[PDB]
């Protein structure tokens, strides 16, 4: 029921609450999706990755 | 670990 | 081992990784922790909890 | 939905 993710690529917010989009292992871009945070909690590693490229710009 | 999240 | 956490208090960069601050449940203030966000992924709920008031918040600032 | 983690 959790699939493998290969990168974090964005963070939004829809209608008051945050969302990261997600690019899948195994998949190419147009399968990328905005997944809630909540959904999220196993790829930790990524989201870490990401939130620090972001700050180091 | 392996990185993974579901899908909504 | 993991510990319930009751509350997600704040966010920091420190040398370029981000943490946030842990209200543990059954542990007042003093023992509040900053932990990595590779540590949290098991209480995302409240994380998301944190990151919807900070969102809230900018957005009374910006209006 | 039980809210945990690990501690430093």
């Amino acid at each position: 029921e959790e699939y493998v993710v290969e990168k974090i690529l964005g963070k939004r917010f829809v209608n008051g609450r945050p969302q990261v989009l997600v690019k899948w292992s195994g998949f190419p871009n147009e399968n990328n999706t905005w997944e809630p945070l909540e959904n999220v909690g196993n790829c930790m590693k990524l989201v870490s990755d990401f939130e620090s490229e972001v700050f180091r710009l | 670990t392996k990185q993974t999240a579901r899908k909504s």
